[PDB]
């Protein structure tokens, strides 16, 4: 007997969301508005060490006790972080989630941050950054955010090279005390009852309840940065400012990326409904990969094109992709293409929420954003409420706005922003 | 190159055991005694060898 | 649809960093390893600048000139 | 203990008459009691007196 | 509240029906608005006879390039039109063509799958293009070291059998096979009794059965010459392949012994043994407090970059072992510690680590069976291998009957004093030769 | 009581490590727990401890002691290593109990 | 020696009793064979012919 | 490369050229990190065979006669081809690179396009450099006649150093402001220096200051050609750039021919031109190009 | 240096007289103002703090101090910091 989602907002600001579906493995996550955008130039990379410091000694359980107790029941504790949000998630058998909530709420609420532990963790910070930047997409997206924004969203997800060896226990304590407050936290549980979740919520985090430290508004700057590193393929992202979280223009931009192309649906396919892929493939016979990039955060968004191409043919491919968006900015589109884009977007949303951890991430993000769970059918009808003129308006907003460009590879034939 | 005391395989053992061996500065005369034992052992062997030449 | 995994389809693992404090039962795909990155050379530390009087002259005014030598130390002028 | 070893060395060169038997017996008993019992008890007392635990 | 037992028993059962051709039609219903519908065929590189060693892979490339009814990219235009996702994969024993779609698009998807299994037009220009594509993707696949190491392990462990040859096949066969070899492979190995139509998620079983009767009826059912192929057992060989190339930065080493097979239940016990050893890579946040002794000693001595344990199962055979990635100057030490752990599981297994391994296996099974795609994958493999879908309650019963005594008995049966297969790639000079590994496969103290 | 405190000061003077300028925690034998607690020290206390040990070794080398005004007095002998040692001991007991069960 | 007083160490000791007993049997048989002990070899039937 | 990049203004000049040019002047003087371990012998042979040719070389001798130098020139330097490869004209882009590395001192350079070598206006730019400050004249001095130092120093109670940066190449120019300041006060130092140059560009200057700048430029040139190394560097640069030897008296004459209205025009060209910014340090308070 | 002091001007030849009397204005008629004394005391203290991080200057000062013990050749040109704090006009 699966019931519906059930929500209470506690008077200290903490959101509690629960769903009891009688799953054999139950999953409990806690969502904090403490991403990398809340740092400044004095404590860069603190959120990366905080993300990697989830298995440290807490006031209530040591590192040995936390690690051996989570592995004793076979449960899993993971930390996922975006530029806005952090989420600490535990999952396991229903008979062990009491001590799993003990461990998770101890980790969230009462860390110790001993100096020898963080001194041991900084080498793991370097190793994690190297493993993350082993692929070109991660480096080019970090570079794109750094050149696109000025202060808030320009902060990297991974710690800079100079800041390793300089992050202290006091910076971690200050970050936790200024951003891990009850008004910025949602505790979301799939496979758990409401009563046990709300009672462990009221007997763990009953000491902090404020709004925390407010972050600065993100400011666009634009520009371009180029990384000549001699790779075989040229990666290039060209974006502009777009809509934020909470507007119908964000829905228009999502429909616009699914019209332009947002990943292959067929293994080794040709992408014959992707306008960018068709416009490149009608002129270039070299291997390529052209898609549309959209990343929207609660105050600002980035929308643009992403290209991977050969070094000799890096130019006109980018130009071809850009020209295709200009055609969409001129009204050159068909209603069947927009209907197929809407179907692709809604199928992608439903397959994103069909898994348990994706469902928990969606519920936690919605509880942080608004404090209530929006049903999927209303999301479907608000996707269906997007018109063609909104897609044309989003395309002309992209082509009229000033650009941020991140390029990497052999950039001898990669064009500049003024040459576009 | 010409640091034979630390490159010759025989000479580096004598070096590592008796020349560049890091020893505590403050050890008293009691720490002499074991070295005396080795020397005394050698003395015994030598005297015994000559005592073995006529016994 | 207020999430980076629901709204950014292919660009989910590049807008998000997922670490594990305690490993789960299932091993992750693409385990990855660091192939022994090289050590930067050890150089003697330069003096700092704590007064205006020694900072005077440190700003560049001419194009960059590099100079190497057979038995002369390498130098750069500004 | 060193003094007791000196006493035992003296007794070992003496024949078995009074009071060498009882002196050697008390010397050996005190030797084994000092090595096996009294020294760790003394070390524990010193650790108490130095406020270690 | 509900404990683990009735939470496992509240999982909906997988209902299986059969058409007149012998085609299995299996489905499991959930509350999701999406669904995953796939076709599983008992056809892999084990059924190939070294003259058509890349036929399944190259047909897997050609299967989405157009059919007779849907010529060319118009076919994939259809699977773009509903926003569905189209995937296919091939192993040494099974081939799968699966679609993730919405529930309301259930009929057309099934019809699409029908074309993919019985109407694929193999154009010669498309054959040349996919031949070049397969050549370039082998040219990028040999850069990935673990695929090379596992292919080397399969080759040296199953020498002289059809289980040694890779799924992709050699490059000469890619340059050599024509349309008639593909047609013969398609008419030989795509038989209806060796096929399962599996559906998971928001599907009704009666509607799916009616759609399979409408579209998937009368595939072949007849081998056309009364020439039925037969599955042949594969000889395991304790052996060693060493590909030394000192320019690579890291070395990958896999050591395995013979596995029991799909139908042998002690696999479950062996899985618990793997859960005792576990996996590790350099980004794990546990530190020195990891429960696995191998992972703890690897973190403590900075030995490995990663390791993992595997239990690969084929029809009454398999490979049970460990693969680790590390630099050269650690390799021998890693081997030593790994072998010690195996012998400890043969000799000194205690109840606490057995309980931990049972909990890890329970979490692994239930967390793997999440989402429509892995449930459909499990249904297809269960109907192809076991002939039935084993429910999670039976898995829990077989897990809870495992204790420490039968674990060390089964581990002594499969690990102790056995000749392993070793595959190394990279700077593997300090990797010990076969006598030292074989001597490390037992203890002189038992 | 007060008599025990006076006798303990007398024993502190009879022990004689105050004549070399050493603290109480400087004279601890470096076991595994003691080395871990030393490794957990802040760098100022670490440098003070090893300078005191070096000076004591130098004074023992020349068979001399400090001047009496430079002796470590009883009421300024701060147990700096003791809480780190308690932390290391308690976590080692926790690991021992987990391995025992 | 209270470090090794637990159920896991008792299980390890119980598991290693028969191997240690078999090694003790090996040592006793080897000692009797090497020393040619008359208290045992006079009872084994085929060994009686050499005395 | 590590020894050269030990100090920050080398990396600032490299990043500034990479900001300022698309090609043919933005190539670094030092080898990039990925190109180490990959430069081959045939690439060096190709570079020497295409650029070390006879029409691009000058043999200059101090302390030797013309006959010996010309006979080793005809015995060695006759086997090469001609003019070699042309080049790529060094087109301008502009932009900004900010390198956050948490230094105690923020180094910033804001530059714009200026005249090339051989243009008369470049001489005016040189005068403008000595109008703004091209280095100290007293060991531990206050830089009283430096306009940038006077404009910044009245609002700073913490150490700084500001100068005018001038770089003339055979087809291009780069004139701008170099600032080194604290992290918390980089914005006011940069804004004060930029406002000083803007005030110069609006005709607010003294003729005595122009005469002092001319005297500074003449003394700097005559002190640069004082040593034999600087003299031979000057002769080789003149022979490569113009194919003739210009006397120092003629150099001072064309320095004295510069009008102050040309200095105003050079400052106005810097102010109205598109800017290029390279910054490093703790840049939490360092302004952007649109924020100036 | 430890034995010599130099005040030198680089100039043009035609400015040769004025430069000379500028030198005659420096070594003969210097005015040593007290607020300037305080400012240069702070400047010298932080300049010695700058010189502390240059290891060859520290090593050569140590070499002079251990090679010329008890003599005026051991002491540095800058002197100790306490003398910098208490030098008067
Ligand atoms: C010289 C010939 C023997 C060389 C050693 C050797 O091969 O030993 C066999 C083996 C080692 O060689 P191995 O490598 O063939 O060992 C195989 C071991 N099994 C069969 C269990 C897998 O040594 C032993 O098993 C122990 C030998 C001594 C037995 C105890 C003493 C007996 C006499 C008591 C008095
Ligand atoms: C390998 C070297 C040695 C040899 C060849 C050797 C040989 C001899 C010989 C031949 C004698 C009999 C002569 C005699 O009575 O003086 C002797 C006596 C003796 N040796 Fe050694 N000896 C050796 C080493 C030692 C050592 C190491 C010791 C112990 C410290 C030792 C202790 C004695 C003693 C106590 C006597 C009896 C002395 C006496 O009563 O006259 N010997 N040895």
């Amino acid at each position: 007997q699966p019931q519906d989602l059930e929500f209470t907002k506690l008077p200290n600001g903490l959101v509690i969301a629960s769903l009891e579906n009688y799953a054999p493995l139950s999953r409990i996550g806690l969502f904090v508005k403490a991403g990398s955008r809340y740092e400044d130039s004095n404590n860069l990379g603190t959120s990366h060490l905080l993300r990697l410091a989830s298995s440290l000694t807490t006031k209530g359980a040591s590192s040995f006790k936390i690690t051996r107790g989570i592995e004793a029941v076979g449960g899993k504790l993971s930390v996922t972080a975006t530029r806005e949000n952090m989420a600490y998630t535990v999952e396991g058998i229903r008979s062990d989630i009491e001590i799993l909530m003990e461990f998770l709420l101890n980790v969230t609420t009462a860390p110790e941050f001993r100096r020898w532990e963080v001194a041991a963790l900084r080498s793991q910070l370097k190793i994690d950054k190297a493993v993350a930047f082993q692929n070109s997409q991660t480096r080019i997206i970090e570079n794109l955010h750094d050149v696109a924004y000025k202060n808030a969203l320009a902060n990297p997800l991974y710690c800079p090279d100079y800041r390793m060896g300089k992050i202290t226990s006091e910076e971690l304590h200050y970050f936790v005390q200024n951003h891990f407050t009850s008004a910025r936290m949602a505790l979301v549980g799939l496979g758990v009852s409401h009563s046990v979740l709300k009672q462990v919520a009221e007997q763990f985090l009953n000491m902090r309840g404020g709004l925390g430290l407010a972050g600065a508004k993100a400011k666009y700057r634009g520009g371009e940065i180029r990384e000549q590193n001699g790779d075989n393929l040229v990666h290039a992202a060209i974006v502009a400012e777009s809509a934020a979280i909470g507007n119908a223009e964000a829905n228009a931009f999502s429909v616009l990326q699914h019209l332009l192309g947002a990943g292959p649906h067929i293994k080794r396919g040709n992408n014959t409904t992707s306008l960018l892929s068709q416009s490149v493939a009608k002129g270039s016979h070299q291997p390529f990969d052209v898609s549309a990039f959209n990343a929207s955060y609660s105050d600002s968004g980035l929308f643009g094109i992403y290209t991977i191409s050969q070094a000799a043919a890096a130019g006109e491919v980018i130009n071809a992709a850009y020209n295709q968006v200009k055609a969409v900015a001129q009204g050159n589109l068909s209603s069947a293409d927009v209907q197929a884009a809407k179907n692709k977007l809604k199928a992608g949303y439903l397959m994103s929420v069909e898994t348990s951890e994706g469902f928990l991430s969606e519920i936690g993000s919605q509880a942080l954003a608004a404090g209530s769970y929006m049903p999927p059918s209303t999301v479907l009808q608000q996707i269906d409420s997007v018109a063609d003129a909104d897609v044309v308006k989003a395309a002309k907003k992209f082509v009229s706005g000033k650009k941020s460009m991140a390029a990497s590879g052999n950039l001898g034939h990669t064009p500049f922003l003024d040459e576009l | 190159m010409t640091n034979m005391r630390k490159t010759h395989p025989l000479f580096k053992i004598i070096n590592h055991s008796f020349i560049d061996l890091p020893a505590p500065s403050n050890i008293s005369s009691w720490w002499n005694f074991g070295s005396l034992l080795g020397v005394c052992l050698m003395v015994q062997i030598i005297t015994g060898l000559f005592l073995a030449m006529h016994y | 649809m207020l999430s980076v995994a629901a709204r950014s389809g292919p660009f989910a693992p590049v807008l998000s960093a997922t670490s594990r404090g305690v490993a789960g039962a299932l091993r992750p795909l693409l385990q990855g390893a660091v192939p022994a990155a090289s050590e930067p050379p050890v150089l003697d530390v330069k003096r700092p600048f704590l007064c205006r009087e020694s900072l005077s002259g440190q700003a560049a005014a001419r194009p960059l000139v590099a100079t190497v030598g057979l038995n002369v130390p390498a130098s750069v002028r500004f | 203990l060193v003094a007791n070893l000196l006493i035992l060395t003296w007794i070992g060169g003496q024949p078995v008459e009074h009071p060498f038997i009882i002196i050697g017996q008390l010397a050996s008993i005190s030797y084994f009691s000092i090595i096996l019992i009294l020294m760790p008890i003394s070390g524990i007392i010193e650790d108490k007196m130095l406020k270690l635990y | 509240t509900a404990t683990f037992a009735q939470a496992l028993q509240s999982v909906p059962e997988t209902q299986v029906s059969i058409l007149d051709n012998g085609l299995r039609v299996a489905s499991e219903q959930s509350s999701h608005a999406t669904c995953t519908v796939g076709v599983w065929i008992d056809a892999g590189s084990r059924y190939e006879t070294e003259k058509n060693n890349g036929a399944g892979y190259f047909l897997e490339h050609l299967a989405f390039k157009g059919t007779k009814n849907r010529p060319g990219n118009a076919l994939e235009k259809e699977v773009e039109s509903i926003g569905a996702h189209l995937n296919a994969y091939s192993t040494r024993e099974h081939t799968a063509y699966l679609i993730k779609a919405l529930s309301k698009d259930l009929p057309k998807v099934v019809e699409l799958l029908a074309d993919i299994v019985q109407n694929s037009s193999l154009e010669d220009s498309q054959i040349e293009k996919e031949r070049d594509v397969i050549l370039r993707e082998m040219q990028e696949n040999d850069a990935s070291m673990q695929n090379v190491v596992f292919d080397y392990l399969h080759a040296t462990a199953f020498q002289g059998t059809p289980l040694a040859q890779a799924v992709e096949g050699p490059s000469e066969n890619v340059r050599r096979l024509s349309r008639t070899d593909l047609t013969d492979y398609l008419n030989r190995h795509y038989k209806a009794p060796r096929m399962v139509l599996a559906a998971a998620g928001g599907v009704e079983h009666q509607q799916l059965l009616d759609l399979a009767q409408k579209h998937l009826s009368s595939v072949s059912r007849v081998y056309e010459e009364d020439a039925v192929p037969g599955l042949t057992p594969c000889r395991f060989t304790g052996s060693e392949i060493r590909h030394r190339d000192d320019a690579l930065p890291l070395a990958h080493v896999a050591i395995a012994v013979e596995g029991p097979g799909w139908a042998n239940p002690d696999n479950v016990t062996l899985q618990v043994a793997n859960a005792i050893i576990g996996h590790y890579d350099c980004t794990y946040g546990g530190g020195v407090h990891l429960s696995s002794p191998l992972a703890s000693v690897a973190v403590a001595n900075k030995l490995c970059q990663s390791f993992q344990t595997f239990n690969i199962s084929y029809s009454d055979t398999g490979l049970l072992g460990a693969h680790f990635v590390c630099d050269a100057m650690s390799i021998d030490d890693m081997v030593f510690f790994l072998q010690g752990q195996w012998m400890r599981l043969c000799t000194s297994a205690t109840e606490s680590e057995v309980t931990r391994g049972k909990n890890i296996l329970r979490n692994a099974l239930v967390s793997h069976l999440d989402g429509t795609t892995p449930v459909c994958e499990d249904i297809g493999r269960s109907l192809l291998t076991y002939g039935r879908r084993i429910p999670l309650a039976e898995w829990e019963s077989r897990i809870q009957e495992v204790d420490a005594q039968m674990l060390r008995d089964i581990c002594s049966k499969y690990f102790y004093d056995q000749c392993p297969a070793v595959a190394g790639y990279g700077p593997i000079e300090q990797l010990p030769d076969y006598n030292r590994i074989r001597s490390g496969m037992f203890w002189l103290r038992f | 009581s007060k008599w025990l405190d006076g006798f303990r000061k007398w024993y502190y003077n009879a022990a004689g490590f105050n004549k070399l300028g050493l603290m109480r925690d400087d004279t601890l034998h470096e076991t595994e727990d003691v080395k871990e607690a030393i490794r957990r020290l802040p760098e100022d206390l670490y440098n003070d401890r090893m300078f005191r040990i070096k000076r004591a070794l130098d004074l023992t080398m020349r068979h001399q002691i400090l001047p009496k005004d430079q002796w470590t007095k009883y009421e300024e002998d701060k147990f700096y290593l003791e809480p780190y040692l308690k932390e290391v001991i308690r976590e080692r007991k926790e690991r021992e109990e987990w391995a025992k069960k | 020696l209270s470090r090794f007083l637990g159920p896991r160490y008792r299980e390890l000791a119980r598991n290693w009793i028969p191997t240690a007993g078999m090694w003790g049997t090996v040592g006793a048989v080897g000692l009797v064979w090497a020393t040619d002990w008359r208290l045992i070899l006079d009872w084994v039937p085929y060994i009686n012919g050499k005395f």
